[PDB]
């Protein structure tokens, strides 16, 4: 019982099986000049370590040790919050998550195909990471595109009030050089000052189709952004099952016959 | 029957080098073509649109279209042309007078292919070159001019401080501590000198060259001398000039009055690169020296004129830019009577698939690295569609007890279905103290990678800037007057009290969690349990019951100073009682080692105090060596920093501002990163800091800058539009493109960034070329323009690469190095070839090429007889005797073994990619090194992994049979007893120092790199040194793991 205990395994690994579960999760560890075992209580995305002390029978954090076994001291903080022993602590040790995860793999006992799934669900998750990484360079690129086509068209507007400026430029000392002397070129004079006013606004109407032209892609192309963004956030919450899952099958499978070196083709 | 005539009906066969792009020479395209029409728009109002040379320069077209604008009308009303100056929009959006008229039409930027005219608006022209200060940043200065935003408006001004003051420390006693600045003497940390390299000398002397120069030039003169390793350059100047000039016609007295005259007007460069001897300090610490004993050579030292050198530095002549608390008594902080709550009011931009997606909700939490309170979150309300919550929610921390480094961290999720869609923090305090409190919008950044985690605390403070993402507004709560952190003064007296009040307290209450009989005598066993906690690596997380148990002995912690990293983890930083008696512990603490202190700048300790604390740690011990050793860690960790003006920034400025070695990589770190928003602004503000002060070096980063953006179109049009043509065709391409007049120009009289000492001269083109690789590296090749070129190297050359991010490989090469010096500093010869490295953009960067080395794939491939059937395991060791014969080969097999076990350790301990023929590589000389190390930390394990511990430095025959010169049943010689005890006892000497490697990885995480994503990531570090065991443990351990990747041989 004590070796199986269920929360009881007996340090990186701890914290990999506590990642991403909720506020009270918990299990037990084990130098020994240093102290025995060691409880491991998450608290807010944070893993709280509480040390075991053995000495003449009792087992205990430090002053209250008339508890005369391991499994004695967690069950009465199962139902019980930890503030009374250490006052920052009002949390209990609510998730005794430490199931032999035997509760779904579809109960299969066959050892041999539980390591087929393993492969298969592995491939499947392989395969999403892939999904997820292609996707998040899309939207990473789309962001740049994006801001590059912000930038061009202050460019573009910019440029504009340049040319706008240039067809204004002109009326003024073009047309104090039509009214002063008149008769001199006059047709021949003012045609070829009329050619290069006509050539400056089309030029206008030219860049400022060619900004518009931009703003229409860019709508697509922010619109194509959400997409991603949409489609990222369908596949990250299967990814993380999809990797529940597979962690838990080589989980059931590293209980029962240790084969750790087996495992690397199906993986 | 293979796959049971089961279809894939989606699949259709219709439908390397990844991280592009941008455009670079005009708006829509790379290179714009060699004759181009350019709109000349007049005073006058006329357009006249001109044909014009790619390449010409502004004068050429000014010229021209002064001759041309004859032709139009109104030609009466232009000034003569030199009354102008051209004006264009660039790519960037902004309007740039072009002041320097001898550049060239394509190195403009240009947005479209037109330029204006005008007389020159802004009479100090000179002050309008901030554009050279904003090309070396690449975003310009007038871009920060309009930014709101009181902070970095307060950074601009105030870092001004800084800048002057290292300035002041340059022309104090100019002109050399002027020399002093642009050429610091590269030297080690100590002067001792390893017990290996002295035994390469004759009790303590080196046979030297000094090397000189008479008339015209053309005719140089040796002088070989035997002086003591120890003796400095001084005294080397005086016995270069007395043998020089003694003679039949001086006596002796003649002579020493003839050397005296003569010592002092001469100083000692190194003869091929920019490095010189400019103060005391043993020959035999100057890096220079100490390599020329390894490799078993001569050092070759120029006698250069102190005015010839003189001549070369001019004046920095540091200019103030035109860039040259108000609200009364305002309240406490520790006067608001009540909780934190926060306000969620509306995001906005949520994109999310309502078929596949239940409800969204916003997390919250306050945390300081790690959370002062539980973590609330609020109701699942308007489930997706416009997610709209009007709560308050309510953090139970009363208003006193927030710490100043106090920040919420929170994040829109979805729905046991939890998945976060967005983040963002905000730190609680502003800039000022202040305590934030009204409506604050912050726009959120995406998930990234590796983070399944709801929250993300460790991300950056702050809003992204990119507008089009989830907008979360939000709001807090108001005392009707603007609260701020209360002064140091009001914290020193409440710590004290607190210590009164805890004296006078009943021992019947002194057994809860603290203080206890002990009193000012303590417990011996209490003593040794904390010295022993001390010891422990960064990651050993500590107990509840370690933390009150160091906290009650905060006060002896004082004489283990080491400890306070461990202590600092153990302060309750939300009772405010705790933290104000820490602010005066931290206040004068003993100072700590800087490789200690370092720890104490990475994301777990956020407080102002203790961070101030660390700088004033590496004010005092951190040498400008030991600085630029670390550097890319401080630069990083400056992501962890709260406010853009802080005392590390101010440290570091001044550094590069003091230390033109340093400068010169804090430019090239800072503009690396500049891309990445996360620091976009930080780094550009901190950048035009060092730009405006670091004096005419930002003339010779311009030059770096123009150099590297004309590769980077360069390899972009190779990578896009001459894929899918022939090596053939795209040297074609690459040869035509390098021969024209702007890159010839732009290529050839520069400084490397790999290292500005190397200069870099004229091209040699026909040695240039495209190295096979998919991701189109270029292979470059420039002559060393030195006046001794040829007593270093003719030809210097990098390979330029334009996908790929060399990020990861920095920092293993960067970590190599410092194994390498803990290494051979500590007595035990293992020669690493940290070859450099450096990333300038993203996914952008230069490799320095190592002359004379071959992968071992090559090696096999050159010793392959006739029909291809099997390559011979002793082609390695046939090849590597080729080249080194006699009492030659017994020193290279030594090499081989020395390089072998050092690359053995690094590669098994960092876990990097898996090493194969094409990735390893031997030299002439007999010397191993690995390249291209993928990535680090096993970050090929998110697929699988789980405690693999994994060997990538596999030891095939090939190589043993080399380490045992030539026996059969290699792994039964001692001259592989002998390798082994290399690698265990190289593998025990990273295990004393595996505390800095923590740190360092740990320093990382700032970095968007993917292999460091959270520290668990770097806890691979502590299974494969093995550091929850005896070293005992920890070396069968090592036995254990080498053992069985060989299959035998380790006992
Ligand atoms: C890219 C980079 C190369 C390098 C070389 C040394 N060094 O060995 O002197 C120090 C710092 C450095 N950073
Ligand atoms: C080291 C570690 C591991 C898990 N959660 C944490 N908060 C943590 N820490 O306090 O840096
Ligand atoms: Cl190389």
């Amino acid at each position: 019982s004590l070796q199986d205990a269920e929360w009881y395994w007996g340090r990186e690994e701890v914290n990999e099986k506590l990642r991403d579960t909720a506020d009270g999760t918990f299990l037990v560890r084990d130098t020994k000049m240093h102290g025995d075992y060691t409880l491991t209580l998450r608290k807010g995305g944070n893993n709280k370590l509480i040390k075991i002390f053995h000495r003449d029978g009792k087992y205990g954090f430090s002053d209250p040790l008339t508890f005369s076994s391991v499994v004695e001291l967690i069950n009465h903080y199962r139902n019980e919050s930890l503030a009374q022993y250490n006052p920052k602590l009002d949390v209990k040790l609510l998730y005794p998550v430490s199931k032999y995860q035997q509760d779904q793999v579809v109960k299969e006992d066959n050892i041999e195909a539980v390591g087929k799934k393993l492969h298969e669900y592995n491939t499947q998750f392989q395969e999403k990471s892939r999904e997820y990484d292609r996707l998040y360079e899309e939207y990473t690129r789309t962001s740049q595109e994006i801001q590059m086509k912000r930038t061009a068209i202050e460019a573009f507007n910019e440029t504009i009030k340049i040319f706008e400026e240039q067809c204004q430029t002109q009326e003024r000392y073009s047309k104090e050089y039509i009214e002063k002397f008149k008769r001199e070129g006059n047709e021949k004079e003012i045609q070829r000052i009329m050619h290069n006013y006509d050539k400056l606004k089309s030029r206008i109407s030219e860049i400022i189709d060619s900004r518009r032209r931009l703003e229409e892609d860019l709508k697509k192309q922010a619109a194509e952004y959400r997409e991603i963004d949409k489609r990222m956030n369908s596949i990250k919450p299967d990814l993380i099952q999809l990797r529940k899952t597979r962690d838990q099958y080589l989980m059931w499978l590293t209980q029962k016959g240790v084969r750790q070196k087996k495992l690397n083709e199906w993986l | 029957s293979y796959y049971h005539h089961h279809h894939h009906h989606d699949y259709d066969i219709p439908t390397s080098m990844p991280p592009r792009p941008s455009s670079g020479e005009l708006w829509g395209i790379h290179l714009m073509p060699p004759r181009i029409l350019v709109e000349c728009l007049l005073p006058n109002g006329m357009i006249v649109t001109l044909e014009c040379l790619r390449e010409a320069t502004l004068i050429t077209i000014k010229h021209e279209l002064f001759k041309e604008a004859r032709k139009y009308p109104l030609h009466q009303l232009l000034q003569d042309e030199s009354s102008y100056i051209f004006v264009s929009v660039t790519q960037e959006a902004e309007r740039e007078e072009f002041f320097d008229e001898t550049r060239r039409l394509c190195d403009l930027r240009l947005f479209q292919p037109f330029l204006k005219v005008i007389e020159p608006v802004g009479n100090r022209e000179e002050k309008i070159l901030n554009r050279e200060i904003g090309f070396a940043i690449g975003m310009p200065v007038c871009e920060f001019d309009m930014v709101k935003d009181p902070e970095v408006q307060d950074f601009r001004r105030n870092i001004l401080n800084v800048c002057k003051e290292a300035v002041d420390l340059r022309d104090l006693n100019s002109p050399h501590s002027r020399a002093m600045y642009v050429y610091p003497p590269n030297v080690e940390s100590s002067p001792e000198l390893p017990k290996h390299i002295y035994n390469k000398l004759d009790k303590g002397q080196i046979i030297v060259v000094i090397w000189v120069i008479v008339s015209p030039n053309n005719d140089k003169q040796k002088y070989t001398l035997k002086i003591n390793h120890d003796c400095v350059p001084e005294q080397v100047i005086a016995e270069a000039i007395r043998k020089k000039t003694r003679s039949m016609l001086l006596s002796s007295e003649q002579l020493k009055l003839c050397v005296l005259e003569y010592q002092g007007k001469y100083i000692l460069k190194v003869c091929g690169c920019d490095e010189y001897f400019l103060e005391k300090y043993p020959l035999s610490q100057y890096k220079y020296i100490r390599s020329c004993i390894m490799l078993g050579r001569m050092p070759n030292l120029m006698l250069m004129a102190k005015e010839s050198l003189y001549s070369q530095l001019p004046m920095d002549c540091f200019t103030m830019p035109s860039y040259s608390n108000g609200e009364t008594s305002t309240k406490s902080l520790w006067v608001i009577n009540s909780a934190l709550r926060i306000k969620i009011l509306c995001a906005t931009y949520v994109n999310v698939n309502i078929r596949d997606i239940d409800k969204i909700y916003v997390r919250t939490g306050i945390y300081h690295g790690g959370e002062p309170l539980c973590d609330n979150v609020n109701t699942q309300r308007v489930p997706c569609s416009n997610p709209r919550w009007n709560e308050w929610l309510n953090y139970d921390i009363y208003i006193p007890d927030l710490p100043r480094a106090a920040r919420l961290c929170l994040s829109i999720c979805s729905v046991e279905e939890h998945c976060p869609l967005a983040w963002g923090n905000i730190n609680l305090f502003d800039y000022t103290d202040t305590l934030v409190s009204g409506k604050m919008a912050l726009n959120l950044w995406p998930v990234p990678h590796g983070l399944e985690d709801l929250l993300n605390p460790i991300g950056v403070t702050g809003s992204n800037p990119n507008k089009e993402t989830p907008c979360l507004e939000l709001e807090f709560d108001w005392f009707s007057s603007v609260v701020k952190f209360p002064d140091m003064s009001v914290i020193e007296e409440h710590a004290n009290w607190s210590v009164s009040r805890e004296a006078g307290f009943s021992y019947s209450h002194a057994g809860l969690s603290n203080r206890l009989a002990r009193d000012n005598e303590l417990r011996e066993n209490d003593k040794e349990q904390l010295k022993a906690i001390s010891t422990r690596d960064p990651l050993s997380e500590i107990t509840e019951q370690e933390k009150d148990f160091l906290w009650s002995h905060r006060h002896y912690c004082v004489t283990i100073p080491e400890i306070l990293p461990k202590l600092l983890l153990s302060v309750k930083w939300n009772s405010r009682d705790e933290v104000a008696q820490m602010y005066c512990l931290v206040k004068d603490w003993p100072p700590i080692k800087p490789e200690q202190a370092m720890e104490l700048l990475d994301c777990n300790y956020p407080d102002p105090m203790v961070r101030g604390f660390a700088v004033r740690c590496l004010e005092k011990y951190l040498t400008d060596d030991k600085l630029s050793q670390y550097l890319i860690q401080l630069v990083q960790v400056l992501k962890y920093e709260q406010y853009l003006d802080n005392l590390l920034v101010r440290f570091l400025l001044k550094k590069a501002l003091t230390n033109q070695r340093i400068g010169h990589f804090f430019f090239w770190h800072l503009k690396s990163e500049m891309h990445n928003k996360t620091v976009s602004q930080r780094f550009g503000l901190l950048l035009e800091s060092y730009c405006r002060a670091c004096g005419m070096y930002l003339k010779h980063l311009n030059r770096q800058v123009e150099a590297m953006e004309k590769l980077i179109n360069l390899t972009d049009i190779l990578k896009q539009e001459k894929k899918d043509e022939t090596q053939k065709v795209q040297m074609k391409f690459l040869v035509e493109q390098m021969r024209r007049p702007d890159f010839m120009d732009a290529l050839q009289g520069f400084l490397s960034p790999l290292n500005p000492a190397h200069q870099l001269g004229n091209l040699r083109l026909e040695e240039c070329r495209i190295m096979s690789s998919a991701k189109r590296p270029l292979w470059l090749n420039w002559e060393n323009p030195d006046i001794m070129s040829e007593l270093l190297f003719q030809n210097n050359e990098i390979i330029f690469k334009n996908g790929d991010d060399l990020r990861q490989d920095m920092l293993t090469l960067q970590i190599i190095r410092i194994m390498e010096n803990i290494w051979q500093n500590q007595g035990l010869d293992l020669r690493m070839l940290p070859y450099g490295c450096l990333s300038i953009g993203d996914c952008v960067g230069l490799i320095e090429v190592v002359r004379n080395s071959h992968t071992i794939m090559q090696i096999q491939c050159k010793g392959g007889l006739k029909g291809a059937l099997q390559f011979n395991s002793h082609t390695l060791h046939q090849w590597l005797k080729d080249k080194n014969k006699g009492e030659i080969y017994d020193a290279a097999i030594d090499l081989f073994t020395r390089s072998c076990a050092g690359y053995c350790v690094a590669t098994f301990i960092l876990g990097i990619g898996d090493r194969h023929n094409s990735n390893i590589m031997v030299k002439d000389d007999g010397q191993l090194f690995h390249i291209d190390f993928g990535h680090f930390l096993d970050h090929k394990k998110k697929k699988f992994g789980y405690k693999r511990e994994r060997v990538p430095f596999v030891l095939t025959q090939d190589f043993l049979i080399v380490i045992s010169k030539g026996a059969q049943e290699c792994t039964k010689t001692r001259e592989f007893e002998r390798f082994q005890e290399m690698c265990y006892k190289a593998y025990l000497a990273i295990r004393q120092h595996a505390n800095l490697f923590i740190n360092l990885f740990s320093m990382m995480l700032g970095s968007g790199m993917p292999e460091l994503q959270s520290f668990d990531d770097i806890a691979y570090i502590r299974k494969t040194l093995a550091l929850d065991k005896t070293e005992q443990e920890a070396l069968e351990y090592f036995m254990k793991q080498m053992n069985d990747a060989h299959h035998g041989g380790w006992t």
